């Protein structure tokens, strides 16, 4: 994914004001909302029956911090998507089955709740530059499928 | 379903005299995000403070507004959006989720008490409805 | 449309007997074209020969023959299947698409003389309209 | 795209039985009426306003016979799609703005027809054989796109 040097440094700003522990359960739990054929893939996960049980449910919480790690390691490595997220890409396509539109639908909700946090500094520039960023992660999630 | 056209009432009635300002917002994230979309509009100076793209915004809120006050009677109060849209513009349906995405953006960013995940998914269906009816002649 | 309605009318009223031929091939055509289709159906024989797709084909194509009967009035004649789709098996509205275009496939390969453009077009609408009310809940 | 031995060469016995000139058209044909907004990127091409009139169109022929070339030479060279079809890619993003979904919209069509002329002989392993390629396609004209 290429970015322009400016948008690069827009994007590593916000992210640096992004609490690790919580945006990737607001990402995660909005996808199961909004989403919810998406609840399919997390049976185990227990009670997810109304947007409140979702929201506050405590694994949603832990596997959403780790979907927002993998994340910034796409961040750190914007010119090696495809290395960097090969073994999930493995998992998600081989093993999980997961149909590869789903990855676009996760980066949109994240990029919402980007917008929900960051209000006025999520500017129409930052968010193009985060839509290249969330476009190219799920372009490489899916490099199995092809 | 019923919550859904509460949910959507009462988070857009807040929009309020923000409309076109939203509106133009929403345009702006779309054509910076999704350059392919900027075709569609030949003459327009689409600039950050462009006052046709703010008069522009103005109209696409203000018939969300009337979508809004008409949700159980769409296809006819939209009616005239859909001869403009499917038969004289030709808008690939794609770019109605790239409009509705930018509007979900918008909302999040200034109505952040508003948008939870339930109004979320209730404003993600009614925009969805909205362009099946904009795009319906297909 | 109106012309819509004739000939989806006219050529499905020409699968006839083949209805579970047709349907058996058609998720065939998906199973292998789109593997990820296959963990809807954990439990089945999905060999080529398969009693259990052959079966399933069936219902699919009587399903179909149904949505025909009732274009007018389809979310109420589908009402269980939608119940069924999208309640209890949650599946992705992608899949709907990928069947839509293993059926039209199936029709185009069998029924050459009537898988025109416009019926083509008319067919692809159908499918359509029937995947939004599967998936609409 | 990876096919095995067996699916390449079933792709390549039926592709020699394919007349080049006139599946083009058809396939460019029923996409402008299958997908009427499609229309809109080739308004200086005249008479499109009905279904006969678009398949007996001149230019839908010859515009026809010039993506289905393509299509050939992408049949040609399965492991670099990416660079035999980047200035195609180029040329739809930059210069014609057209939006990637309707790439695989296309490729669709050219299967329906495909399976339109040959019936009983375009097998389910033979059209699995052609959807990696034409997804293999439209993947490799969205390149330029990001
Ligand atoms: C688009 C970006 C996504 C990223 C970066 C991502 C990342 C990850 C990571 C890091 C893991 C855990 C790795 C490990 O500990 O082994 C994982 C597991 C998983 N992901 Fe994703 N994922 C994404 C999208 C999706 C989507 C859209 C679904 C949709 C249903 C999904 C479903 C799962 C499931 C079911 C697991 C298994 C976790 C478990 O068994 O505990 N993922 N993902
Ligand atoms: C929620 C979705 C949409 C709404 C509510 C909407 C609403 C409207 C309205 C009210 C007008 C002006 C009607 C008039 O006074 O003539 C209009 C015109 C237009 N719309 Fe949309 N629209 C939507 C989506 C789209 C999308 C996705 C595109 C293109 C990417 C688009 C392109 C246009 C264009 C080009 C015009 C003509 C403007 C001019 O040159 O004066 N619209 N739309
Ligand atoms: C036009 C499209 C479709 C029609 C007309 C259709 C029709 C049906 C019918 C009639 C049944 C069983 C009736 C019953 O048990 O009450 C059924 C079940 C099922 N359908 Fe579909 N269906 C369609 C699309 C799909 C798609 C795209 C999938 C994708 C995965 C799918 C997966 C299933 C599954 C898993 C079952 C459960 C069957 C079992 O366990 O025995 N269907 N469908
Ligand atoms: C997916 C496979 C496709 C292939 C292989 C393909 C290939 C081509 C080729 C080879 C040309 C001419 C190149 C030249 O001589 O410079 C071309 C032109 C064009 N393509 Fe495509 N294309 C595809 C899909 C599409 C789609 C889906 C659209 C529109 C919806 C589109 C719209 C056009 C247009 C508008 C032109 C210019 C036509 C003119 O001269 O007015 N293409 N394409
Ligand atoms: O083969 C699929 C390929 O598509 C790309 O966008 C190019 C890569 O991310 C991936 O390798």
């Amino acid at each position: 994914v290429h970015l322009t040097p400016e948008e690069k440094s827009a994007v590593t700003a916000l992210w640096g004001k992004v609490n690790v522990d919580e945006v990737g359960g607001e990402a995660l739990g909005r996808l199961l909302v909004v989403y919810p054929w998406t609840q399919r893939f997390f049976e185990s996960f227990g009670d997810l029956s109304t947007p409140d049980a979702v929201m506050g449910n405590p694994k949603v919480k832990a596997h959403g911090k780790k979907v927002l790690g993998a994340f910034s390691d796409g961040l750190a490595h914007l010119d090696n998507l495809k290395g960097t997220f090969a073994t999930l890409s493995e998992l998600h396509c081989d093993k999980l089955h997961v149909d590869p539109e789903n990855f676009r639908l996760l980066g949109n909700v994240l990029v919402c709740v980007l917008a929900h946090h960051f209000g006025k500094e999520f500017t129409p520039p930052v968010q193009a530059a985060y839509q290249k960023v969330v476009a190219g992660v799920a372009n490489a999630l899916a490099h199995k499928y092809h | 379903s019923p919550a859904d056209k509460t949910n959507v009432k009462a988070a857009w009635g807040k929009v309020g005299a923000h409309a076109g300002e939203y509106g133009a917002e929403a345009l702006e994230r779309m054509f910076l995000s999704f350059p392919t979309t900027k075709t569609y509009f030949p003459h327009f100076d689409l600039s950050h403070g462009s006052a046709q793209v703010k008069g522009h915004g103005k109209k696409v809120a203000d018939a969300l507004t009337n979508a809004v006050a008409h949700v159980d009677d769409m296809p006819n109060a939209l009616s005239a959006l859909s001869d403009l849209h499917a038969h004289k513009l030709r808008v690939d349906p794609v770019n109605f989720k790239l409009l509705s995405h930018c509007l979900l953006v918008t909302l999040a960013a200034h109505l952040p008490a508003e948008f939870t995940p339930a109004v979320h998914a209730s404003l993600d269906k009614f925009l969805a409805s909205v362009s099946t009816v904009l795009t319906s002649k297909y």
